[PDB]
C-alpha cells in the first residue's frame, strides 16, 4: 500500500486539507509545495495518520485552480512513493445546503428539513441529529434520523433554537442552528353578539366590523367595562352598536358583577376578590328581552416563573480566550408569571434561587446566596450567565427554583436547564461557519400581526461562529461578503443585505422559493438558503364566466362602458352602507341581483391558497359614490402599514361579432374605460368579448395575468321602452 | 351544513306546561346559535326566542319570556324550548332554526337553517 493522494479540499483561505490511500509517516512544510506563487508554511498530520493540513503563506484566490505537490511521503513503516500531484479550488462549488421548511409555526403546527445538492435535488442517505435550546416550546426527532423522515413540532407559544447536525453518506458533517417561534392558535370565544370595551368610541364600527374582530367577553375583578353590542335586522347588519336608552338592565350574579345604564351606554363593573359567570337581563322599551354572560378572573397573581432555555450547549473555551457569548457561556433569560402565564413584576414575597451540583459549571450574574432579586421586585424579568471551565469537560446542570415565600424551606417549582460542554482545542483551525440566520422572508411581514417575521436578513446583524472539525464552536466572527448564487426575480443582496427588490412583489408575488446566499466570514465560505414568501391576499388567479350576458338599460339611461360591463354596475338600493363611515359594508338579504344594477360581475378572483377575494359589492369599506365593480380591497387600504400598488384590475381583451342596431354604436377597439352607446329605445348593439388578460392596473399584462386561457363571452345590449 | 330535528309536540290543556326540544346534528355544528319560530293558523311567522352556541346569552321576541324560556344542554348538542302558563293563542307550529352567526336577530332572514316543524295544540 504506497502513499497514494485520495481527496485535496480547500478547508478555508489559508489551510488545504490532503488525504492519502494509507497511513503515513511523520512530515513538515519540507514536503510539499504549491504553485501560483504561493508557499507552504506548515504541514501536520492528523492523529488518524491519514491526512495532512498543510497551511500556506498567502490567502488563495477564490475561483484559481492551484496544484499541491507531495514529496518523499512514507507508507505505513517502509517505502517511499515518487512525487504526488492534486488539484484543488477554494470555492462554495458543490456545497450542501441545509433547510427548515418553515420556521415560524402554530401550535400543533410542524416542519421537516430539506437538504440539497448543487443540482437542487434531495441528498440521498443524508442523515440528521436535531436539538431544541427549549423543549417547553418546540420539540424535535430524538436521536439521529433520516432527513426525509425529520420533524419540528410547535408545542407551546414562544421562541427555540433547533441545532441540525447533518450526515452526508460522504461522512461530512454540515452545522446548522434555526430560530423557530411558535405563536398561539388564537382560542374561540362563544360569539355573544358582544364585545367588552374601554370606550364606545373605540368600538368597532358596525356588526360586520364586530364579527371580523376578536371579541372580549371576560374581565378582570375591579374594572368596569362598556359593553359594545351588535344586532342584525331582517338578516342585515345594524350600522352602530345597540343604543341602551331606555332600556333597563337586571344583574343575575350581583355578588359578582353588576351593571347600569347611563345614558346610552350599558358599563359592567367586575367586583373586587370575585370571580366566575356573571350574567344579565336587558329590557328594551319595545318588550323585547335579552341576556349575556360576562367571565370575570381572579386579579392577576404571581404564580410560577418561566425559562427561556432548556438545554444548552457549551464549548469549554474560546479561540482567542475570553468568555464569549454563544461560545463558552450562555446567558439565560428568567421571567415571572400570574395565573394566566402573562409576566408580572416579581414581587418582594418570594425568591428565585440558581444552583448547580456540577464541579466546572460557573454561575455568574446571581447574588452570593444564589438568588436573582428581578431588580429588587419591580422587574417582571432577570438574567443569568452560565459558563464552562477551560477543560474541565463535564456534563450536568443547572436548576432554576422558585420560592413563594422567601423564607420557605421547600422549593414551590423547579426548572432544570441541561448543560453540555465540549472540548475544544486552544488553537483549532476553523473549517466551517453556523450562521443562525431566520430562515424565511417575507413581503408582507409589515402587515402581519406576528412582530417576529422579517422582510430583509442584514448578515451583519447574524450571530455567527467558526466551527473546528468536530462542528463545535470556536469563535464569534462577522461577515467578510455576502453574494447571491444566480439571479431571482424578487429578491437581491445588497451589500450585505438580503431583501426584496422593491418592484411591487407585495401585489404581484404569488408563489414562494428559495434562493440561496454565499456567506463568507474568517476566510470560510458557507452557502445558505432562504425562503421567500408573501403572505399577502392578492390576486392570484382569475376566471371568467362564459354564459351568454344580456343588459337592458332604463329608457333613462344611454351608456355602459366595458369596465362597467366586465365588473358591474354598483346599485346602493342593494346594499347597506354605514352612515358613519360613508361607506358600504354589505350586500342586503334581500338583494334582488346581488349588488348589481345591470348583469353580475363576470370575473372571479382568488388568491394564492385558492380563496376567493371578495371583489366589487362585496369589497368592506366600499365607497357610497363607487359606481363599478372594479375593485379587489378598501381604496384607502384601511389597517395597512404597507400598501397595495393598486386595488384594481386592467383587463386585455377584444371586440368582435359586432352588430349594431338603429342607432346604437361602440368603438371597432376599445379600451375599458370606452362606452357602448344606444340613444333611442329600440337601439342594440351586440358583440362576443374575447378576454385575454386580467391583471393588477399598473402590472404587466403579461406576466402579472390572472387568466390561464382566454375566454369569449356573447354580449347584448339594448335600451328599455 | 347542519341538520335540525324537533321533538316534544302534542295536546296540552290551558293554563298547562310544555317542553320541545330539538337536536343539532353537523360537524362543528357545536358551533350553531339556534332559535325557535312558530306559525299560528291565521297569522305570520313568528319569533319566539334564541340562544347563542354555548347558551351565554338568550333574546327574545316582545314579551314571549316568561310563557317562553330558552336553554341549551351543551353535550347534548341540544336546545329546549320550555313553555309555561299556554293559553290557545299558542296553538301553533313550532319550528327549530339555526344559524351561522348571532346577533339578536328575529326574522327569518337571520337564519340558513330549519327544522320540519312540531305541532302543538292546546285546548280548554
Ligand atoms: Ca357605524
Ligand atoms: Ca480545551
Ligand atoms: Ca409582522
Ligand atoms: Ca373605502
Amino acid at each position: 500500500a504506497v502513499p497514494e493522494i485520495v481527496e485535496v479540499t480547500a478547508v478555508n483561505s489559508t489551510t488545504v486539507k490532503v488525504t492519502f490511500n494509507t497511513q503515513i509517516a511523520d512530515v513538515d512544510f519540507t514536503n510539499f509545495a504549491i504553485d501560483n506563487g504561493l508557499t507552504v508554511t506548515k504541514a501536520t498530520l492528523s492523529r488518524d495518520k491519514k491526512s495532512v493540513e498543510v497551511v500556506v503563506n498567502k490567502p488563495f484566490t477564490r475561483n484559481q485552480e492551484y496544484t499541491i505537490t507531495a514529496t518523499g511521503i512514507k507508507n505505513l513503516k517502509g517505502e517511499t512513493a515518487k512525487e504526488l500531484t492534486g488539484k484543488f479550488v477554494w470555492s462554495v462549488q458543490d456545497a450542501v445546503t441545509v433547510a427548515l421548511n418553515n420556521s415560524s409555526l402554530k401550535v400543533g403546527e410542524e416542519s421537516g428539513l430539506t437538504v440539497k445538492d448543487q443540482d437542487g435535488k434531495d441528498v440521498v442517505g443524508a442523515k440528521v441529529e436535531l436539538t431544541s435550546s427549549n423543549t417547553n416550546i418546540v420539540v424535535v426527532s430524538s436521536g439521529e434520523v433520516s432527513v426525509s423522515a425529520a420533524k419540528v413540532t410547535a408545542v407551546k407559544p414562544g421562541t427555540a433554537d433547533v441545532t441540525a447536525k447533518v450526515t452526508l453518506p460522504d461522512g461530512v458533517v454540515l452545522t446548522n442552528t434555526f430560530k423557530v417561534t411558535v405563536t398561539e392558535v388564537p382560542v374561540q370565544v362563544q360569539n355573544q353578539g358582544f364585545t367588552l370595551v374601554d370606550n364606545l368610541s373605540n368600538a368597532p364600527q358596525n356588526t360586520v366590523a364586530f364579527n371580523k374582530a376578536e371579541k372580549v367577553t371576560s374581565m378582570f375583578a375591579g374594572e368596569t367595562k362598556t359593553v359594545a353590542m351588535y344586532d342584525t335586522k331582517n338578516g342585515d347588519p345594524e350600522t352602530k352598536p345597540v343604543d341602551f336608552k331606555d332600556a333597563t338592565v337586571r344583574s343575575l350574579n350581583p355578588i359578582i358583577a353588576t351593571a347600569a345604564i347611563n345614558g346610552s351606554e350599558l358599563l359592567v363593573t367586575a367586583n373586587a376578590g370575585q370571580s366566575g359567570k356573571a350574567s344579565f337581563e336587558v329590557t328594551f322599551k319595545d318588550n323585547t328581552k335579552r341576556t349575556f354572560t360576562v367571565d370575570v378572573k381572579k386579579e392577576p397573581v404571581l404564580q410560577d416563573i418561566k425559562v427561556d432555555a432548556t438545554s444548552v450547549k457549551l464549548s469549554d473555551e474560546a479561540v482567542g480566550g475570553g468568555e464569549v457569548e454563544g461560545v463558552n457561556q450562555k446567558t439565560i433569560k428568567v421571567s415571572a408569571v400570574d395565573q394566566y402565564g402573562k409576566e408580572i413584576k416579581f414581587g418582594t414575597k418570594g425568591k428565585v434561587t440558581v444552583t448547580t451540583n456540577t464541579e466546572g459549571l460557573v454561575i455568574k450574574n446571581v447574588n452570593s446566596d444564589n438568588t436573582i432579586d428581578f431588580d429588587s421586585g419591580n422587574s417582571a424579568t432577570d438574567q443569568f450567565v452560565v459558563v464552562a471551565t477551560k477543560d474541565k469537560i463535564v456534563n450536568g446542570k443547572v436548576e432554576v427554583k422558585y420560592f413563594k415565600n422567601a423564607s420557605d424551606t421547600t422549593p414551590t417549582s423547579t426548572k432544570t436547564i441541561t448543560v453540555n460542554v465540549v472540548n475544544v482545542k486552544a488553537d483549532a483551525t476553523p473549517v466551517g461557519l453556523d450562521i443562525v440566520a431566520p430562515s424565511e422572508i417575507d413581503v408582507n411581514a409589515p402587515n402581519t400581526a406576528s412582530t417576529a417575521d422579517v422582510d430583509f436578513i442584514n448578515f451583519e446583524s447574524v450571530e455567527i461562529y467558526t466551527l473546528d472539525s468536530n462542528g463545535n464552536r470556536l469563535k464569534k466572527v462577522t461577515p467578510t461578503a455576502t453574494t447571491l448564487v444566480g439571479t431571482n426575480d424578487y429578491v437581491e443582496v445588497n451589500g450585505n443585505v438580503l431583501q426584496f427588490k422593491g418592484n411591487d412583489e407585495l401585489t404581484l408575488l404569488t408563489s414562494s422559493s428559495t434562493v440561496n446566499v454565499d456567506v463568507t466570514a474568517d476566510g470560510i465560505t458557507k452557502r445558505i438558503p432562504v425562503k421567500y414568501i408573501n403572505s399577502a391576499s392578492v390576486p392570484a388567479s382569475a376566471t371568467v364566466a362564459t354564459s351568454p350576458v344580456t343588459v337592458k338599460l332604463n329608457s333613462s339611461d344611454n351608456d355602459l362602458t366595458f369596465e362597467e360591463l366586465i365588473f358591474g354596475v354598483i346599485d346602493p338600493t342593494q346594499l347597506v352602507k354605514d352612515e358613519d363611515i360613508n361607506e358600504f359594508i354589505a350586500v342586503s338579504k334581500a338583494a334582488k341581483n346581488d349588488g348589481y344594477l345591470y348583469n353580475k360581475p363576470l370575473v372571479t378572483v382568488k388568491d394564492a391558497s385558492g380563496e376567493v377575494i371578495p371583489t366589487g359589492a362585496n369589497v368592506y369599506g366600499l365607497n357610497h359614490d363607487a359606481t363599478n365593480g372594479n375593485i379587489w380591497f378598501d381604496e384607502e387600504q384601511a389597517g395597512l402599514a404597507k400598501k397595495f400598488s393598486d386595488v384594481h384590475f386592467d383587463v386585455d381583451f377584444s371586440l368582435a361579432n359586432v352588430v349594431k342596431t338603429g342607432s346604437g354604436t361602440v368603438s371597432s377597439s376599445p379600451s375599458l374605460s370606452d362606452a357602448i352607446q344606444l340613444t333611442n329605445s329600440g337601439d342594440a348593439v351586440s358583440f362576443t368579448l374575447v378576454i385575454k388578460s386580467i391583471y393588477v392596473k399598473g402590472a404587466d399584462k403579461d406576466d402579472n395575468n390572472l387568466l390561464a386561457a382566454p375566454v369569449s363571452v356573447n354580449v347584448t345590449v339594448t335600451k328599455g321602452s | 351544513q347542519v341538520q335540525l330535528q324537533e321533538s316534544g309536540g302534542g295536546l296540552v290543556q290551558a293554563g298547562g306546561s310544555l317542553r320541545l326540544s330539538c337536536a343539532a346534528s353537523g360537524r362543528t355544528s357545536s358551533a350553531y346559535a339556534m332559535g325557535w319560530f312558530r306559525q299560528a293558523p291565521g297569522k305570520e311567522r313568528e319569533f319566539v326566542a334564541g340562544i347563542s352556541s354555548k347558551g351565554g346569552s338568550t333574546y327574545y321576541g316582545a314579551s314571549m319570556k316568561g310563557r317562553f324560556t330558552i336553554s341549551r344542554d351543551n353535550a347534548k348538542n341540544t336546545v329546549y324550548l320550555q313553555m309555561n302558563g299556554l293559553a290557545p293563542e299558542d296553538t301553533a307550529v313550532y319550528y327549530c332554526a339555526a344559524s351561522d352567526k348571532y346577533n339578536f336577530d328575529t326574522s327569518h332572514a337571520g337564519y340558513g337553517y330549519w327544522g320540519q316543524g312540531t305541532q302543538v295544540t292546546v285546548s280548554s
